[PDB]
């Protein structure tokens, strides 16, 4: 049953990538993650097992509100409508709460209400090359970027006007890649990550330390 | 009419017409790694002296042909194997004695611990040849790592009535004296390590208590042979 | 998108409900099954398998090897009664906790036929002769080996049989299956008389242990799971 | 009709096994249970007829919340969405609300909300033996425990942030067994059950008694 | 509309769930795929390829190339050990980080053999023997030469080949799957020991190295993807 | 999943509606039904029996 290790059952898992918040009083009160797979020290180390990767994404969002403090005598505040805005590499992105940027039509975007099933939606794969690259010995100037594994970002705001107490809610984003290929296998990391944009690292020893050759 | 049987370079008698039982309907039969042959051989064990006051003996069956020939041998050289068993109980007595015995092999017959905080002791659960007795008291908590050896609960918290539901045969002493129980080997795993775990318990029970009028003699032996069947080990070679 | 319509009982949770679910662990791939011994497929194949029947209660007995052994003696006077207990297999006490009882536990309507076996275990050369009646439901027990012999019976013959088996009729109110508990309801008996004293040679002991076992023997059947009585 | 009698209609019933409560604002609010079927006793039973068995897993989580006491002048606290994180064998475990092992992507989890249909998951049959023991005469030293019988363990916390008031939640597990293969069938239990981890037993009565064998 | 019902699990998000998502970017036309060399499709072919096993851990080596160097040197008295360490890849640490132990190190239960692989890198005017001896599960390390004889071995005569290939089997308790991870449990021992002195004319160095490659051999297998122990 | 719509009317009780139920004790098997004498299928059996008019309400 060699089936569990194919690239599709060990690259094909949701994960937890970004975390945040946002009020709703704020007029800064909105999440963006630019999506990027070093976000994650263990997704990062399985997709770096290869050079060259094609997959499609599957997103699934998380959202939770709670309760902020209030002078209000009483607060009813109705069910909460949050807006998801996905923004195509080259697109409008917004800088408040109140922006142009969100009403753009060619930004797809998802209005989810709490209390349902969490919004999801699928990106497929938008690079203008044939594949994504994990690692490029080369100049875009700067070494090892290669602009064209853009992605695009991810916008979340709260839709509903601000009532008579704040709201503060999280998103947390699950990011799963879909009929993945991959090429050009690669030694697995083996020094710890130390910055998310490059490759950089500090040297460490090649295994874990016994007594004695004979042991 | 006696049947002789050989096996190898040992050879028992039978009474020809015995009925023996087989377990649960299966034979013992090879994996579907390395079998030996120099095992299958009679293994007779020392035998116990059935008496009035007797409450049942037991023994745990890889460990009670640890310190046998080639078999004991194997155990201790290769690390895992798998095996099936043939049982013989033969008691010889007379016409004048009276008693029945429950012959019954159960599988994995975990025992309690008097202490109920704690569990039983290698030493107290198996005496590898020697047999271990029941008792028809109840051992007291006191003690820390004994079995709880009173019968009609069998050390297993069950109703001794019902250990019929194992491969089991009656010898009724005015009816017939022996028991053959043919025991396939099993497990939840196709091979297992047998110094660390007992397959099998065979347990022989006196549901009706041994009498005799004064002048016959006081006891009754009871033999018990075992012949592995069809053992095989994992292989020690390289590939 | 399609028009649907919710029914009620749309979102509940029923307990004996049967409805897809998804696996929590996709892509894991199961050990193959091996073929054991043993296997199981209903819990009547249990209910079939004889078992001794604790007929000596007499809590002095309970805990010991007693409870199954029925005495047998020689007796001065002839026509005494050997044993006797009720035919209620789930609630008596003597076939309560039997292999068949513990099975008729878990149920509250069951149906079918007892099997009883005696076996003998007195010596080879002790002879004698019993009277195993039957009392059907609604029938009193009897209260003389005349009366045993007048109804449905066997006379057992230990120098002739070292066992006897007894199948006992369903005889139910046209109910097809009856109640696993009961109250106060007809019962049918089984009881044992001494046709004849234990006859013994010299140098024999005269008393001896009879052993009783039950399971069920016609087309057995249970209905409408319930939990056992005997835990806490 | 001896239908019922059958393994599967014998076993296949949906059951309460475990029952915990865990609150918003502890650290500690997190609920937590070895899956094992010797946690009821009735279930127990009626499993230990058997010696080996080959089931799936079928889990059914009922989860209410109740207000806790607060000194908040107006308390107007959201829809609360939980997760339940099955841990495989062997996979890390949280010992905190706020903890890494919430987020592994190996570890399968279940995000719900208040108010829908009770969340429920299914886990086949994962030992690396070929069937599970009820009974095991030998040792792993500590007698009769096979590992090979480990079935994972269950986590249950509040999404949701405290808000302005703290929320007890309750979780009722429901354990069915599904397409059940028994073997070698046992004597069914006779002394009262003294501890869950052993068979340990005080010796009792063969049944109960009469005064007399002729009644 | 349809009449329907929703099942218990209808809404619930879980992480494993397999179900049709609707597409954020339709009609947008992606990249037609090209023929890029050496396409993976599972990663047993990663754990298949050989790579260079650290046997001398010797801390004072793990930061060098020394660590995957064996020393060989004419030694006055015959039969010493060369190297040994346990057949645990996963978990014991001269074979954990290789390409065969990372693959393992993200799966729980995994099976199949091991194939060693001994390449003498010696002058090629030397000459000797040395005993390889394979030590399976429960019994215990070689103490001697001549134990190790008695056991399974290969003598490895350097002045004839300069590779050696051995494939350990498999063995274990009859479960096709076994634990990446261990405790305390029998694990099985590959040792090397010298059969005869290095042979060296004049002008040639006595003292050599040899290199140990490690990769699957028989039908490996892994299962229960779980996370890897080495990132923090 | 596949793409569906509620319409009206969706959680609603009607207490004349014919919906199918979830049965509460799947795997009892009933008793098999007899022959029982004197089987209705419509009340207007009952209507075409002669009965006794009590003309003299008085």
């Amino acid at each position: 049953s060699r089936s569990e290790s194919s690239i599709e059952n060990f690259l094909c898992r949701a994960a937890c990538v970004y975390y945040a918040t946002y009020t709703n009083n704020s007029e800064k009160g909105y999440a963006e993650w630019v999506i990027n797979t070093r976000q994650v020290a263990q997704l990062r180390r399985k997709l770096e097992l290869f050079t060259y990767l094609r997959f499609d994404l599957e997103l699934t969002f998380v959202i939770t509100s709670a309760q902020q403090p209030s002078t209000a005598t009483s607060v009813d505040a109705p069910v909460q409508t949050h807006q998801i805005m996905y923004v195509p590499p080259g697109g409008p992105v917004p800088t408040k709460v109140t922006d142009y940027a969100w009403q753009t039509s060619t930004n797809p975007s998802v209005f989810w209400t709490e209390g349902n099933a969490p919004p999801r939606m699928s990106i497929p794969f938008i690079s203008i090359g044939n594949a994504y690259s994990c690692f490029y010995d080369g100049w875009t100037g700067v070494y090892g970027i290669n602009t064209l594994n853009n992605m695009g970002t991810l916008y979340m705001r709260h839709v509903n006007e601000a009532g008579q107490g704040p709201i503060k809610s999280t998103v947390r984003i699950y990011f799963k890649p879909k009929h993945v290929k991959a090429w050009v296998p690669r030694p697995p990391r083996l020094c710890q990550y130390e910055k998310q944009k490059n490759v950089n690292f500090t040297p460490t020893g090649v295994t874990t330390t016994r007594v004695g050759i004979t042991t | 009419r006696v049947r002789s049987i050989t096996l190898g370079n040992s050879t028992i008698t039978t009474q020809e017409c015995a009925n023996v039982v087989v377990g649960y309907g299966v034979w013992p039969e090879y994996l579907k790694t390395q079998p030996d042959v120099a095992t299958c051989r009679f293994y007779t064990l020392e035998s116990v002296q059935w008496m009035k006051n007797s409450a049942g003996w037991w023994w745990k069956l890889p460990d009670a042909l640890s310190q046998m020939g080639l078999f004991g041998q194997n155990m201790q050289y290769h690390y895992l194997g798998r095996t099936g068993y043939t049982i013989h109980v033969q008691c010889n007595a007379s016409k004048f004695h009276q008693g029945c015995l429950l012959v019954v092999c159960v599988p994995e017959a975990e025992m309690g611990c008097s202490n109920l905080n704690n569990t039983p002791e290698f030493a107290e659960l198996s005496g590898g040849d020697t047999a271990r007795m029941f008792t028809d008291t109840q051992i007291g908590e006191t003690n820390s790592k004994k079995v709880q050896t009173a019968v009609w609960n069998a050390g297993m918290g069950v109703g001794v009535g019902n250990l019929t539901i194992y491969p089991h045969q009656w010898i009724n002493l005015r009816t017939n004296n022996s028991a053959t129980i043919v025991m396939p080997y099993i497990n939840s795993v196709p091979m297992d390590n047998m110094f660390r775990h007992n397959n099998l318990t065979l347990m022989i029970i006196p549901f009706v208590p041994l009498n005799y009028s004064e002048g016959s003699s006081p006891y009754v032996p009871i033999t018990v042979t075992i012949a592995p069947m069809c053992a095989e080990y994992n292989g020690l070679r390289l590939a | 998108g399609l028009p649907v319509m919710t029914t009620p009982g749309s979102t509940q949770f029923l307990t004996s409900d049967d409805f897809q679910s998804p696996s929590a662990m996709p892509q894991f791939d199961v050990t193959p099954e091996m073929q054991i011994p043993g296997r199981v497929n209903n819990l009547m194949e249990i209910a079939e398998v004889d078992s001794v029947v604790p007929v000596n209660n007499t809590e002095a007995n309970v805990n010991s090897l007693k409870a199954y052994q029925i005495p047998v003696q020689s007796n001065s006077d002839n026509g005494k009664q050997v044993f006797g207990f009720p035919l209620q297999p789930g609630a008596n006490g003597v076939l309560n906790r039997t292999l068949l009882g513990e099975i008729l536990n878990y149920y509250t309507h069951w149906s079918g036929s007892i099997k009883l076996t005696f076996m003998f275990c007195g010596s080879a050369m002790a002879t004698g002769k019993f009277l195993l009646a039957y009392s059907p439901p609604g029938a009193g027990v009897p209260k003389n080996r005349k009366d045993a012999m007048l109804g449905t019976h066997v006379i057992w013959d230990v120098g002739l049989q070292s066992s006897c088996v007894l199948c006992v009729p369903w005889i139910s109110q046209t109910h097809y299956r009856y109640v696993v508990e009961d109250e106060y309801t007809a019962a049918g008996y089984i009881t044992c008389w001494y046709q004849t004293n234990i006859v013994v040679p010299a140098d024999v002991q005269s008393s001896c242990d009879i052993l009783c076992f039950v399971s069920a023997c016609n087309d057995f059947s249970v209905r409408m799971l319930k939990d056992t009585p005997f835990i806490r």
